[PDB]
RNA sequence: GACGGUAUCUAACCAGAAAGCCACGGCUAACUACGUGCCAGCAGCCGCGGUAAUACGUAGGUGGCAAGCGUUGUCCGGAUUUAUUGGGCGUAAAGCGAGCGCAGGCGGUUUCUUAAGUCUGAUGUGAAAGCCCCCGGCUCAACCGGGGAGGGUCAUUGGAAACU
RNA sequence: CGCGGUGCAUUAGCUAGUUGGUGAGGUAACGGCUCACCAAGGCCACGAUGCAUAGCCGACCUGAGAGGGUGAUCGGCCACAC
């Protein structure tokens, strides 16, 4: 069975019910100079019971669109 | 503050060679020991030794000068810098002066010269050029 | 030191510059000639000579170049390796070239290399275009060139081990 | 439908053809799914190179050869092989 | 286009004998024009390189564009000296093959024969003087054309043929047994200068 | 600069400008705007014809024409060659090219095209000056 | 069988119908005569012309190219003249008047561990056509065809742990 | 859905079905896609918004390369048909 993309990120907003905003915080190389530049990509994830809190390391798996911007489903709360 | 101890070691060697000093001393580290032994076995430096102290140890290098006090080490250049790391794939391993020099590289097999790196067919981080 | 004698040297007048000294009565024009003398087998030098007449300037320059000979190491028809020679505004980068590629050089560098006997080499002048300075930079790079055997002797290794 | 048909190539007054599998709607020289062979009519005995395994698989899947491609496959015996497979 | 003007003036502009005899440089061995007999200043290095390139392309009677393309082809060859390879390709040019076989006295005559179709490569008519002749191909006079005083005289008169060309006078059939060598070709040309010229 | 400096504020190259701006802009009557179209030449009507004084090093009467182009820009163009048939309201074709002597002349008038007549008696470089082979 | 009596082949006659363009002061290969007299004009830059101009016009020669030649238009290069490869800031342009400092960039030695970066193998893909490498077909070439290679800061997966 | 390919900050705030939720309806189908309620959320100096320009690409020209420029013919995708 095919695998959907899973990301590890940090919660930066939980003031919405049944959802959270997570940040991936990857690094990329500058095309010209080759230095690693910080890059913050953040997604909206559906929380079933608002378990996650702000500033928590979590895992999210991409899913079918659940709202206008929701595209991910919470899996774990790695740290608080 | 000192941000590139490897580059500092290279510069110490460069200056000592420039003034034709017989020996030099540096604060010790694993990477510095690796570089020193590579130079030792490549014949760029006459000898290496270590002293155990209570900070980090000291590494002493005895330089090598040929007949007429000709300098064996022409120069050293730091390639991978904290500001800009440099990595090369196995095919991209550089040849210094068509092999007359060497390129010290850190790889998953350890710190080795470019010859050894391309013999093993692996890349790594190009620590320095020496010639 | 390279003895000019016993070497069948040839001369090339790289550039003749008309240099003026201003005097009470006007201008005293003179000719300064830069000459490259070479054996086309690994020995070359350059000289400057100043005189009122072009022939005398050339003669003095030739004598100076003779006295200022140097040896250029050469592997096959090209130089052992890449090298950058810097002198004043002069900055010349020289690279070994494959057999038969020709002298990919410009200006006085062409004269220097041809008279030294290098037949295939690439080069680029990244600095000033003044003939004297570019010639000086070229000779500095050539003196920076090294021989594989001498490198092996210095490093206490065999040439195969080095390569 | 899926057609096993000839895509023209070559030069003016010197045609060459590639036997390719493509959607019938796609342009003659445009989009195609997969190449299966070649066809050179300028040779007195018409030269043909064929990936007979692919051709048979597509025929089983329901590709419809054009008239000339059907002639080519008949000459090559692929059509007989597919008929036997159906049997 | 083909050059149809004088040959002696071109040869003495080049400072060498294109015919290989020196007949052109025997009298007035200097450049044509009213300024020929009186001396002139030194030629620049660019002039020397241009003179060498012109030497080659006038030797083989080729236009500059075709010369460039053939030079690039020669460069493509990985082994050997670039200038030597270019010389070898120039030799392998069909006109030069006929001239070396001696079926014509001059390269212009050889080219005219090839163009008019009096030559056949491996028994098949070839009218392309630019045709590249591989080693071992047989160049023969067209059977209908074999009875012409021009080629008969050329064959009988030609006394020396390059070591790399094998020839049979009775069949009027020749070929190359191997690639020409630098020494075997015109030594008075400096292929290195042409190489540098096209290096620009 | 440091690598981080370059990352933050990358290199930016100078923008070059055309030496013959008028040829680079077309005109659309409908929208009444100017289009950015590169053209090797452009047609214009000679609004004025006369002579101009060179700059200090040179003394002559350089022959010039003030021309309104098809794109409605007014420029000044030189008249190469010796003698011309141009008059105000004469249709001419303009090519790029500066004139060192003249301060504000950036274009030349193509001889032998449109109203411009070829330079009479010309026998060398006839392709320039637009005269047929005699 | 539109192309089409087209490609192509054969035979006969005639050097007879078939060469222009730009440039020649230096850059830059190519030089002299007159006419002209800061006028006429040339010119990409330097700059030529004021009565003996190799720089204008013409003629003769010469050089480059060639059924093309030259001008203009525009892109890249030369240009290290935005310098990652690959520049600098005392006097040439360039160190903020100086400091405190959030974020950011960078960061001492060393044990273990991880595997994000890093290196490495496999799989899938990066269409065809096009560049490039072989091999064939057009009399050669262009052109055409067959077979490969290449092309990702790619996705999954297995390794290595020196450096970050 | 991740990632990549334009300039301007002498464009700094933008957003109100907007952000999310519970229902209902709708769609081949997920979905504020639409509607009724509930809360006030969401984007933004990692450049939101706005302004100007532009079809994108395989590819093509140039360069030693890195790169720069272009997006005709041919092929892929998209958009348009006063
Ligand atoms: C006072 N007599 C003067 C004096 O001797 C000058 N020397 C300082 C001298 O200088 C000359 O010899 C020069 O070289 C200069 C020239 C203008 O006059 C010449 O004649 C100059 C003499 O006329
Ligand atoms: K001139
Ligand atoms: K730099
Ligand atoms: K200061
Ligand atoms: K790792
Ligand atoms: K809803
Ligand atoms: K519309
Ligand atoms: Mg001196
Ligand atoms: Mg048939
Ligand atoms: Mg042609
Ligand atoms: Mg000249
Ligand atoms: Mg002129
Ligand atoms: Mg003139
Ligand atoms: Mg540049
Ligand atoms: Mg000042
Ligand atoms: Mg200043
Ligand atoms: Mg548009
Ligand atoms: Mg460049």
């Amino acid at each position: 069975r095919n695998q959907r993309k899973v990301y590890q990120g940090r919660v930066v907003s939980d003031k919405m019910d049944k959802t959270i905003t997570v940040v991936v915080e990857t690094k990329k190389n500058h095309p010209i100079y080759g230095k690693r530049m910080k890059y913050s990509k953040k997604y909206k994830a559906h929380d079933e019971n608002n378990t996650a809190k702000v500033g928590d390391i979590v895992k999210i798996m991409e899913t079918r669109p659940l709202s206008a911007t929701k595209r991910f489903r919470l899996l774990e709360v790695v740290e608080e | 503050v000192m941000t590139d101890p490897i580059a500092d070691f290279l510069t110490r060697i460069r200056n000592a060679n420039m003034v034709k000093h017989e020996t030099l001393e540096v604060p010790a580290s694993k990477i510095k020991r690796d570089i020193a032994e590579i130079l030792k076995r490549e014949g760029f430096i006459r000898d290496v030794e270590y002293i155990e102290d209570d900070k980090q140890g000291v590494i002493r290098v005895f330089l090598k000068y040929g007949k007429n006090e000709e300098r064996v080490i022409t120069n050293l250049k730091r390639i991978s810098k904290p500001g800009l790391r440099a990595y090369v794939k196995a095919d991209e391993v550089p040849k210094v002066l068509n092999g007359l020099g060497i390129a010290i590289i850190s790889t998953s097999e350890g710190v080795i010269t470019d010859k050894e790196a391309r013999a093993k067919n692996i890349g790594g981080e190009v620590i320095a050029y020496v010639w | 030191y390279i003895d000019p004698k016993h070497l069948e040297l040839e001369d090339r007048v790289v550039a003749i510059n008309r240099v003026t000294k201003v005097v009470k009565g006007g201008r005293r024009l003179r000719f300064a000639a830069l000459v490259v003398v070479g054996d086309k087998n690994g020995h070359v030098g350059f000289g400057t000579g100043k005189a009122q007449e072009v022939p005398e300037a050339i003669r003095k320059a030739i004598e100076d170049a003779k006295k200022n000979l140097v040896e250029v190491p050469m592997v096959g028809s090209t130089i052992p390796h890449e090298v950058i020679g810097v002198f004043g505004g002069g900055r010349i980068l020289m690279k070994p070239a494959v057999e038969g590629s020709g002298v990919a050089a410009g200006g006085p560098v062409r004269a220097v290399l041809e008279l030294a006997g290098v037949a295939d080499i690439t080069s680029k002048s990244l600095g000033s275009n003044t003939p004297i300075n570019v010639v000086r930079a070229t000779v500095e790079g050539l003196k920076q060139l090294k021989r594989a055997e001498e490198v092996a002797a210095l490093r206490g290794k065999s040439v195969e081990e080095i390569i | 439908a899926v057609k096993i048909r000839l895509k023209r190539m070559g030069s003016k007054k010197s045609p060459f053809y590639r036997i390719v599998v493509a959607d019938s709607r796609s342009p003659r020289d445009g989009r195609f799914i997969e190449t299966v062979g070649t066809y050179n009519p300028l040779k007195d005995p018409a030269e043909v190179v064929l990936k007979e395994d692919l051709v048979l698989d597509w025929l089983s899947k329901g590709a419809q050869p054009s008239d000339t491609v059907r002639n080519i496959l008949s000459k090559e015996g692929v059509m007989k092989k597919h008929h036997e497979a159906k049997n | 286009s083909r050059y149809t003007g004088p040959s002696w003036k071109v040869s003495r502009r080049l400072g060498i004998s294109l015919s290989g005899t020196g007949k052109e440089l025997a009298r007035r061995p200097y450049k044509p024009g009213q300024h020929g007999p009186n001396s002139r200043g030194k030629v620049s290095e660019y002039g020397m390189q241009l003179t060498e390139k012109q030497k080659l392309r006038h030797m083989y009677g080729m236009n500059e564009r075709q010369f460039r393309t053939l030079f690039i082809k020669a460069s493509k060859i990985k082994e050997g000296k670039h200038g030597v390879n270019f010389m070898v390709l120039l030799e392998q040019r069909l006109d030069n093959v006929v001239y070396r076989l001696g079926l014509a006295t001059t390269r212009r005559q050889a080219r005219q024969l090839v163009n008019h179709g009096h030559i056949t490569v491996d028994g098949k008519r070839v009218d392309i003087p630019s045709y590249h002749v591989e080693v071992g191909q047989v160049i023969g006079v067209r059977e209908k054309s074999q009875n012409i005083s021009t080629i008969k005289e050329a064959v009988e008169a030609t006394v020396g043929r390059p070591a790399f060309v094998s020839f049979d006078t009775e069949k009027l059939e020749g070929s190359f047994t191997r690639l020409p060598e630098r020494d075997e070709l015109y030594p008075e040309i400096d292929e290195a200068l042409v190489v540098e010229y096209y290096n620009q | 600069p440091t690598i981080n400096q370059l990352v933050r504020k990358p290199r930016k190259s100078k923008v070059e400008k055309s030496d013959s701006p008028a040829l680079n802009k077309g005109y659309n009557s409908f929208k009444k705007t100017q289009t950015n179209v590169n053209s090797p030449q452009k047609r214009g009507v000679c609004t004025r014809v006369g002579t101009m004084t060179p700059k200090k090093p040179n003394s002559a009467l350089r022959k010039y024409a003030r021309v309104r182009l098809s794109n409605l820009i007014e420029v000044t163009a030189y008249i190469p060659g010796i003698g011309h048939n141009l008059q105000e309201h004469s249709v001419v074709l303009l090519r790029g090219g500066r004139v060192k002597d003249l301060p504000g002349v950036r274009y030349h008038i193509v001889r032998g095209a449109l109203d411009t007549a070829g330079v009479n008696d010309r026998k060398q470089s006839r392709s320039k000056y637009g005269t047929k082979r005699p």
